[PDB]
């Protein structure tokens, strides 16, 4: 124990450590984008007088008639069939309210929920009294968006077997732009734990469910060899998310293996992240390339 | 740890405020001051239909739906 | 006291149409959804914004057609030579937060977030000269950092009038001299004015030159902040990919 | 409670009008609603009526000690106020974002223009000096509160008359209107506010708008400018986005209007002084229209105060005298005594122990 | 139910308190218990307990008449005496209960401010009398007045002497003087029922159902100081003349009480 | 807030000397303290313990001594709670927390030997120096007490107090005459300025420097004020649960040891920052 | 309830009568009606041999 | 007989069981009130020991409880009330409630016009079903034959009388009005 | 100044700062003694629960209001501390004070570990305490009385709360004293107040600040505070017994 108290170090600008030139088209608000005969406005731009004017900083992306600007910092926007993770913030008479880092709140209707029993017995107003008992305030679920409302609100449903109330683990919240779109957002990494890559920026890490909806509590102590894996994945996720890294299965697996040589407690330094992110960068370079 | 006896302020703060002829004369009440009902049946003894009970026993017994 | 020498030099050494040195920054804080930091001359400002969220309190105070802009203003108790501590009830803070709400209810393209609030906070760490334009520029940078779409890049600058000439970017010494001060909030592409203010007396013949000098000094602030934004976006584009 | 909502037929009709350059109450673009002033009996009190708006102004002075620093001037309070009776919406603590911009407009205009001479309001320095205190109230809201409030403050300040003092050696003395004649004030110039409204994104403007026209407008432009050709404040506000030719046009318009308004104010104050000096009757009472159904006047009346003695005498004589059961006070121990039905025991002791 | 139930006792001529509709509750007082105040007194009126305390300080005389010492009363109603009072700034009931006491202090001329000055134009005494109600059962303005008058009969001030070269104030804490009291204003309260019934010494429930209230305060020479009638049903000269006949006996009772408790030292 | 299962996982982890970050039951996260950041004031500090952010300022001004003692000055604290820290801190709402912190700081510094009081008096009964300590919360990320009790000792170490030699003689110029030197000042001897140590209790183990998540799983906590010499100034128990007598005695030892290490390492870091002077520049907020 | 293409009556009734394509239409989405279904019966099963609708 | 303080040793877990207003820890039974020591022997030995003050000044409502109320205002889809009595005993303060247009009759049926069921000023007997939301707090019900308005009041201040299951009639002017009469 | 009160002089310096009688000498005593205490419960008639605590020169009155409308699943516990202006050497401003808010928080963070709020969902309890006279340790009286009032108001609690107080002598051989008075508190260097649950044997609240810096004196201050809270219990034991015996027999 020595209680290191370091001193701030000046940041090096221009990202000169590697050196690259962009070939994209970059704009700032007020800039006049291409103003040809006929074009359609996207998200991030607006129109003035015979002009397509950018309204947010980013890069223009066009697919064959469409000028739009992709900003580099936004909040989550809902889409149909998207895996999300959220927390209950209000329990109403006929619905819950879930916070998922969006411009509004998200509604989980009672009509769409795997109620206890998990089969066809009945659904009536007798369940409404105890509905506000099990999905109480401040719980975690993992559902899928159903439809888009008329004011940007999202309705999410839990009509499957992999969805429902979650159990023990840790949660890490990041910006909703570092997650790579895929077809399998559920993972079972061969390390000793699992992960859910929420498209809204919520990362949930929990141990593997041994063999084989919130019905099981399983509030029993978790073995020592599982916590060290969860802490390692937590720190590695923080390390990749910090500088630039987009999160998905291979990057986390690559960084986890690179983190074995030295301890889990000592990786909080500005330089140990750099020496791990660069090593993962070159492993991706020597594998993809 | 001996408990003690009260004193004036406490023994007056803890006061419980809980015909004998006539005094304060001017302040009596006498000195200072047809109905044909034709009432209906007085209660309604519920001896009759009470619809909720009707519809319930009705449908349960009936149990036909045709 | 001389506020303009015969040679043409001011008290601090700059000419009539010369600005101070500005040094901005984007992305200062991590927890918030946006941040900025600007030091215009010897005035240090700061701005923090929070993205469109659920309305606090939920007291049915929403607008079904647009968003709710909420701007505050504060000042550190060591922001000037004397302590001058104030409670959070002053009408100077209220009028500054109302001019801030007025200009940002006009600059932001707000008809895209129905039933939503936007919380904007401004903190002044050292006040010497124009505070309004430093707060506007710091919150313009913070809003750009947060990714909120807006019509243009609003920038503000002040001006003055001494001895038949028009000044630019007045300081506290020049401000506390009883002169016709004047401030704008300009949109460079269209030339439109979002806010106009004035105090003290001024003849009607000299309004055109003070207003023109203020607009030109705002267009001069625009280029310097534009190069900062372009370098920041090229920095993140290089980092991303 | 709140104010009645605005329909979708009135908006269409007002905008069709404005497009057609014709207004509701007949007046063309560059017009004011005519004005009507009325003076109280004690100095510094007036009632101005612009169209159908009312403001009450009242000045009053007082002698205090002049802070620390600025040992040779006087202070000048102001306090705008919005009366719950002005309109349904006004509520004592629920309209706190209009009061601020209004007080500010008023104070910046009146106090930064330096038209009142606060130089010559001292008696000693470091010692008692006069502290004036303007006061305005809004009585009836029909739009354009600030033009009326400014004219009211002007007239109230240009009609006041101070007390007056004798100072020689190191000795004070305070007179009264019978011992010495009240004294006027010194007013350099006459700063008078003007307002402009913009309609459908600056394409049209209308001078001096009323309350419906105020709810169908984008933003407001105010230009406060004293007589001669000297501007004293401007404050763009509302929802407006302005050009540069328009500010100059507006400044011209405000010039013209302040010229006319100062003409009117001077004439009215002159007439009032002439009336006060001839020796005729003045005051709020002799202003009530007599040609109107809603006014009635009644001179004095002895009612008949011939009978009150007899009635009072018989009433006192005709009622029951105080009774004569007198109560006794009980003494427990010096410090506490009781009167009433009393308590059985002397005091409680070991009641439960 | 509400109106009809009470009138059963009214016609019976015995209200639920066990009173003959024209008699007062039991009254008791104590003086000289709080030793951190110049003067204090506790008043018990069969519930409706009120305590007052007096603190004396120095202050600068006013600019108009620099020979007067201020006296400032205040009445506070904490949320513990009753259950309808809520925390925060003082309410309407406490403001009226304070303006009434200020008016009584002014009109009654119980004290003269010229007896409090030390050196004219330089220093004057100031008296801070604060009343706190410990229990609200009814008839607040009677016990507040009795608490104030009882407290003012015990406050004693030390002899203060001002030097000439030093010009400071030297307090002689050994020789302590008394206060000069001129009159003894005692109040009495009546509650009027729907249109004709008047009762004495009401209760919170009765005030909850009554339609008016009247208060009259008398001197020791049969002179009225204030006639507080907030409004209600309406009265006649005969009814007022009936009220003052009871108030004379009440005033004699209270003045005998004060004349006896002070004698016991 | 966090769910019951997360609270169960966290409380189980603490009992196994493992935490979500990876440190132990007694580890302490690093800080980025700095000095001389603000111009208009006469001393500054900037402590960054994590997601939290502190910024303080000390200004010495002329004043008058109080009545009880004439040969002394006094200290004035004002813990502002800026609304940029949290949206719920908008306008009114940060008043109770600011008052709580200001009163705690007053209790910490309300002693005869806090720093000194003879040095801040120049003329008895007529003049004295006054110090205005102005804390400004910029962000909140847990352990707010220690991140301020460190920036106060840091800022107090950087005071100037420009020397005044004015003679008090009536014949002479009694009006305060300064030294006219823009760079002539005097240090403050802050060697034994106390600091706060927080000890959150989870399960039957006590944890130093708890995070917000680890604070939400705790029921009570204890604060100890220890100087560099190892003496106690203030001791306040804060929480919503009982603590038990034993845990007081076994928390006092951890407060002593953590205080000693904190003070020695802070003396070393401030001396390292001071050994090289006008070089090394100054970077902050940019 | 009748969920025929050209006639829509009581879409929330206890018993729904509909064409076959409606069943797949409500089976692609959730529609929260499958949870309270006890019996689903088909009236003409001989369209498995249909050349365009089987 | 002996009284209690909200903690003391009373019995072992083998020498009895905890009852109402009590808690247990470390194999002992501890008091949690200042009432009276009551041991309900019942049948089967091992009495269920409990402490009850038996002077209830206030009592919090539950999921299921009978309450006497007083209508404040009525709406087309709900009717705000004020809880006045918890079963029998008087209540020192007044809570709030709401009867939705599903709890009037014992069938949860359609129709059931709220306007002629719970006219304001009446006193009704109802049962709670829930602890409610922040808009409606107690969510009372009258879906029973024994629940409904019990003591009504006339248009001009005359005690009213039940006349049928749905209709009541004035004794003075013989006027017909609609209520929801509960069995006496 | 204030528009909701009666305005008097703008400034008023009390005569203590001009009091020419020099500060006297407190004296000496035995530090193993407690001031005799008399306690009464159920005083007020319009309050759901009340208690009055008096010992030596301290007079404090506490009243408890019942549950009202409006961590839910749990009820709040509002607290309010206020002392009479005619208490102590000088007068005090009626509007409030930071010390009062500090003692209110020291009350709220000490009475919540006793009551079980998991039985009053969406409800709240309000506790009001008033100090009629300040003649010694005050926070050791606003805890005992506000705990007696709660138990007498028919709310369910795990146990009572018993408080104590201590102070440090200023001599060259300082020693902690039990139940200090104003003559032994204004001449002291430090003070400590403990809140002990006598049956559960768990400390509820702790507060102390001063000039005592050795971590061997505070161990004694704490454990003699615990012995004091174990010696004040029997009087509070018979006070609630008498309160319930009298309240029940009135039916």
């Amino acid at each position: 124990m020595a209680m290191e108290m370091r001193l701030p170090v000046a940041r090096k600008p221009l990202s000169e450590r590697l050196g690259r030139d962009t070939k994209k088209h970059l704009v700032v608000p007020g800039d006049t984008i291409t103003t040809d005969t006929g074009f359609m406005r996207g998200h991030g731009t607006y129109m003035g007088e015979e002009k397509l004017i950018a309204s947010v900083a980013g890069s223009v992306e066009r697919v064959n008639k469409l000028i739009c600007v992709k900003a580099l910092k936004t909040r989550y926007i809902g889409e149909v069939g998207d895996i999300v993770v959220g927390r209950i913030t209000e329990v109403q008479q006929k619905r819950w309210k879930v916070e998922t880092n969006s411009r509004l709140d998200s509604v989980l209707l009672l009509s769409s929920m795997n109620l206890p029993g998990g089969e066809l017995r009945r659904r009536s107003a007798e369940d409404e009294l105890a509905m506000r008992g099990f999905l109480q305030e401040g719980d975690l679920i993992s559902a899928e968006v159903q439809a888009v409302f008329s004011d940007g609100a999202v309705s999410l449903h839990t009509r499957s077997l992999k969805y429902g109330k979650l159990g023990q683990g840790v949660l890490v919240q990041v910006s909703p732009s570092l997650v790579k779109r895929q077809k399998t957002h559920f993972h079972d990494l061969p390390c000793g734990a699992s992960v859910i890559l929420g498209n809204n920026g919520f990362i949930w890490i929990y141990p593997t469910p041994e063999h084989k909806g919130g019905f099981i509590a399983n509030l029993e102590p978790v073995s020592l060899a599982d916590r060290e894996v969860i802490s390692r994945l937590r720190n590695c996720i923080i390390s990749l998310v910090t500088q630039r890294m987009m999160l998905y299965d291979t990057s986390i697996l690559y960084c986890y293996e690179a983190s074995l040589p030295h301890q889990i407690k000592d990786i909080l330094k500005p330089e140990i992240m750099e020496e791990i992110v660069m090593e993962t960068r070159q492993r991706l370079l020597e594998q993809e390339g | 740890a001996l408990a003690a006896r009260p004193s004036a302020f406490a023994s007056t703060l803890c006061l419980r405020y809980p015909r004998t002829l006539d005094l304060y004369k001017t302040f009596l009440y006498s000195r200072q001051v047809e109905i044909s009902p034709l009432v209906a049946i007085t209660p309604f003894d519920f001896k009759s239909a009470s619809p909720d009970d009707i519809v319930k026993a009705n449908q349960k017994k009936a149990f036909t739906r045709e | 006291l001389e506020l303009l020498s015969d040679q043409g030099y001011r008290v601090d050494g700059r000419r009539a149409g010369e600005l101070r040195k500005i040094q901005a920054r984007m992305g200062v804080f991590a927890q918030a959804d946006g941040s900025a930091y600007i030091e215009q001359g010897n005035t240090k400002a700061l701005a923090v914004v929070y993205g469109p969220h659920e309305i606090r309190g939920s007291r049915a105070r929403a607008l079904p057609d647009r968003a709710l802009v909420n701007c505050q203003y504060s000042s550190a108790t060591f922001s000037t030579g004397e302590r001058k501590r104030r409670p959070h009830g002053d009408r100077k803070s209220c009028e500054m937060g109302l001019q801030l709400r007025q200009t940002f209810e006009a600059a932001i393209l707000t008809q895209l977030h129905p039933r939503s609030q936007i919380d904007i906070y401004v903190q002044v760490l050292q006040a010497d000269g124009g505070t309004y334009a430093a707060c506007v520029n710091a919150a313009t940078l913070a809003v750009l950092d947060a990714g909120i779409p807006m019509r243009d890049f609003v920038c503000a600058c002040s001006a003055g009038f001494v001895d038949g000439t028009a000044l630019a970017d007045l300081s506290h010494v020049e401000e506390a001299a009883g002169g016709p001060q004047l401030a704008l909030a300009l949109l460079p592409a269209s030339g439109q004015i979002a806010l106009l203010e004035m105090d003290a007396r001024l003849h009607e013949d000299h309004l055109e030159r003070v207003l023109e000098a203020a607009a030109q000094a705002a267009r001069d602030v625009h280029t310097l902040l534009d190069r900062v934004v372009r370098q920041h976006v090229r920095e993140a584009s290089i980092l991303l990919g | 409670m709140k104010e009645t909502p605005l329909s979708n037929c009135e908006r269409r009709f007002l905008l069709r009008a404005i497009e057609e350059k014709k207004r509701l109450d007949g007046r063309q673009t560059y017009d004011y609603r005519n004005i009507r002033i009325s003076f109280g009996t004690d100095y510094g009190c007036c009632i101005v009526e612009l169209g159908k708006t009312r403001v009450l102004g009242q000045v009053s002075c007082e002698l205090v000690s002049p802070k620390l620093n600025r040992a040779t001037e006087g202070i000048l309070f102001f306090n705008l106020e919005l009366s719950q009776m002005a309109a349904p919406a006004f509520e004592p603590g629920r309209q706190s974002d209009l009061l601020v911009k209004l007080n500010r407009l008023m104070e910046r205009c009146l106090r930064n223009s330096k038209c009142i001479d606060t130089e010559s309001l001292c008696v000693v320095a470091g010692e008692k000096v006069w502290q004036i205190r303007v006061d305005l109230h809004l009585l009836n809201h029909d739009g354009n509160i600030i033009d009326a409030a400014s004219i009211a403050a002007i007239v109230a300040l240009c009609h006041f008359r101070r007390p007056d003092v004798s100072v020689q050696g190191d000795e004070v003395t305070l007179y009264t209107p019978e011992e010495r004649d009240p004294v006027p004030l010194s007013i350099h110039h006459m700063p008078i506010c003007v307002s402009f409204a913009f309609f459908q994104q600056g394409t049209y403007l209308l001078v001096d708008p009323n309350e419906r026209e105020e709810r169908v407008m984008d933003g407001l432009l105010v230009i406060a400018m004293n007589k001669h050709r000297e501007i004293c404040t401007i404050q763009s506000s509302g929802g407006i986005m302005l050009l540069k030719d328009q500010v100059l046009r507006c400044s011209k318009i405000a010039g013209v209007k302040v010229a006319e308004i100062t003409e009117l104010i001077l004439k009215a104050l002159e007439n009032d002084q002439k009336v006060r000096k001839e020796g005729g009757k003045f005051g709020f009472a002799e202003s009530i229209a007599n040609q109107r159904i809603t006014a009635f006047k009644m001179e004095k009346a002895p009612i008949d105060t011939s009978d009150v003695e007899e009635k009072a005498e018989e009433i006192i004589a005709e009622a029951e005298p105080p009774s004569e059961v007198v109560s006794t006070p009980v003494l427990w121990t010096p410090g506490t005594a009781q009167i009433g039905e009393g308590v059985e025991n002397s005091w409680g002791d070991l009641e439960d122990s | 139910e509400p109106l009809e139930y009470y009138r059963r006792f009214l016609k019976e001529n015995c209200r639920p308190d066990g009173r003959e509709l024209g008699e007062f509750r039991t009254t008791t007082v104590n003086i000289g218990s709080i030793s951190t105040a110049d003067g204090s007194a506790l008043v018990k009126l069969g519930n409706t307990t009120v305590i007052c305390g007096v603190k004396a300080e120095f202050a600068a005389p006013s600019t108009d008449a620099p020979d007067k010492g201020y006296v400032v009363p205040n009445v506070d109603l904490p949320p513990l005496c009753s259950s309808r009072f809520r925390s925060g700034p003082p309410g309407e009931e406490a403001q009226v209960a304070s303006q009434f006491i200020a008016d009584v202090i002014e009109n009654s001329q119980i004290i003269q401010k010229e007896d409090l000055c030390i050196s004219p134009g330089k220093l004057v005494w100031v008296l801070y009398c604060d009343l706190i109600c410990l229990d609200y059962d009814g008839n607040i303005l009677d016990a507040c007045t009795f608490a104030l008058l009882a407290a003012l009969k015990n406050v004693q001030l030390p002899e203060v002497t001002i030097n000439e070269e030093t010009a400071l104030a030297e307090v002689n804490l050994k020789k302590k003087s008394y206060l000069n009291i001129r009159t003894h204003p005692v109040a009495t309260s009546f509650a009027v029922f729907d249109d004709t019934l008047l009762i004495v010494d009401p209760t919170g429930e009765e005030e909850h159902l009554a339609t008016g209230t009247l208060t009259i305060v008398m001197d020791e020479e049969g002179k009225l100081c204030c006639l507080h009638k907030p409004g209600g049903s309406g009265l006649t000269g005969a009814k007022l003349q009936d009220c003052m006949s009871r108030a004379v006996t009440r005033h004699k009772e209270v003045k005998k009480l004060m004349d006896e408790v002070i004698k016991s030292m | 807030t966090l769910s019951e299962a997360e609270k169960v996982y966290i409380v189980h982890g603490v009992q196994e000397d493992l935490r979500v970050d990876g440190r132990g039951c007694e580890d302490y996260r690093c800080v980025e303290v700095e000095t001389d950041v603000v111009s208009n004031t006469s001393g500054s500090a900037r402590v960054k313990l994590g997601h939290t952010d502190i910024l303080v300022g000390v200004k010495a001004e002329m004043g008058t001594p109080k009545l009880e003692k004439p040969n002394e000055g006094y200290l004035e604290f004002f813990v502002d709670c800026s609304a940029s820290a949290t949206p719920e801190f908008e306008g009114r709402g940060g008043d109770d927390l600011g008052t709580e912190i200001a009163n705690t700081l007053y209790r910490i510094f309300n002693n005869k030997s806090s720093v000194d009081l003879k040095t801040l008096c120049i003329s008895p009964r007529e003049h004295c120096w006054v110090l205005y300590v102005d804390v400004l919360l910029l962000e909140c990320g847990g352990n707010l007490f220690d991140a301020i009790s460190i920036a106060v000792k840091a800022a107090l170490f950087n005071t100037r107090i420009p020397r005044v030699r004015v003679l008090e003689d009536e014949e002479g110029s009694k009006d305060i005459e300064l030294s006219d030197d823009p760079y002539d000042c005097i240090r403050l001897s802050v060697e034994n300025v106390p600091c706060i140590v927080t000890l959150c209790k989870i399960g039957y183990r006590h944890v130093v420097d708890a995070t917000l998540q680890e604070e939400a799983c705790s029921l009570a906590s204890l604060l100890v004020s220890v100087t560099s010499k190892g003496v106690v100034t203030c001791m306040r128990k804060v929480g919503k649960g009982s603590l038990d007598p034993e845990s007081i005695f076994e928390m006092m030892e951890t407060g002593k040891r953590v205080g000693k290490v904190l003070h020695a390492s802070l003396q070393s870091v401030v001396h390292k920052e001071e050994s090289l002077g006008p070089k090394r520049q100054k970077v902050g907020f940019l | 309830g009748l969920l025929t293409g050209d006639v829509q009556l009581h879409p929330e009734a206890s018993c729904l009568i509909m064409t076959t394509e409606i069943l797949r239409s409500m089976l692609y989405s959730g529609s929260d009606v499958i949870r309270d279904l006890e019996w689903v019966i088909f009236d003409e099963v001989h369209y498995i041999n249909d050349v365009e609708r089987g | 007989v002996r009284y209690c303080i909200p903690g003391e040793r009373l019995c072992n877990l083998e020498e009895g069981s905890p009852g109402s207003g009590t808690y247990t820890r470390h194999g002992y039974i501890f008091s949690s009130l200042a009432g009276c020591l009551m041991k309900s022997s019942e049948n089967g030995a091992l009495p269920v020991v409990s402490v009850v003050r038996e002077t209830e000044s206030q009592l919090l409502p539950d999921v299921g409880a009978i309450v006497t109320c007083k209508v404040s205002s009525i709406n087309s889809r709900f009717a705000k009330v004020h809880i006045l009595y918890v079963g029998s005993m008087p209540l020192k303060n007044s809570f709030r409630g709401t009867i939705r247009k599903e709890d009037v009759r014992a069938t949860e049926k359609d129709k059931v016009e709220i306007y002629k069921s719970f006219r304001p000023g009446d006193i009704v007997l109802a049962k709670v079903i829930s602890l409610g939301d922040a808009q409606s707090n107690y969510l009372l019900t009258t879906a029973e034959n024994e629940l409904g308005v019990v003591v009504a009041h006339s248009e001009s201040g005359i005690q009213m009388v039940p006349i049928s299951w749905c209709e009541m009639q004035c004794p003075k002017t013989h006027t017909k009005e609609f209520r929801k009469v509960a069995r006496v | 100044g204030d528009h909701r009160r009666i305005r008097g002089p703008e400034e008023s310096q009390p005569p203590q700062l001009y009091a020419a009688d020099e500060e006297e000498a407190p004296g000496t005593r035995d530090p193993t003694r407690l001031r005799p205490v008399y306690a009464r419960a159920g005083l007020l008639s319009q309050a759901k629960g009340s208690a009055y605590l008096e010992a030596g020169g301290t007079k404090v009155l506490c009243a408890v209001s019942g549950p009202r409308q409006a961590a839910a699943l749990r009820g709040r516990l509002l607290c309010d501390f206020r002392r009479a202006p005619f208490a102590g050497r000088r007068r005090r401003a009626p509007p409030g004070g930071c010390e009062e808010r500090e003692l209110a928080l020291a009350l709220q963070e000490a009475l919540e570990p006793a009551v079980r709020l998991g039985r009053y969902p969406r409800a709240q309890l309000e506790v009001s305490a008033l100090l009629l006279e300040d003649g010694g340790s005050a926070l050791a009286a606003a805890l005992t009385a506000a705990a007696l009032a709660l138990a007498d108001a028919g709310v369910e609690m795990y146990d009572l709360v018993v408080g104590c107080g201590l102070s440090l002598a200023p001599g060259p051989a300082p020693t902690w004293l039990l139940d200090p008075t104003r003559l032994e508190e204004e001449r002291a260097a430090a003070g400590l107040t403990v809140a002990l649950m006598p049956v559960l044997n768990q400390v509820a609240g702790l507060l102390g600040s001063g000039e005592g810096g050795l971590t061997e004196s505070w161990a004694e201050a704490v454990r003699l505070g615990l012995e004091g809270c174990q010696r004040l219990y029997p009087v509070l034991q018979q006070s609630l017994v008498r309160a319930a015996r009298r309240r029940g027999a009135a039916a």
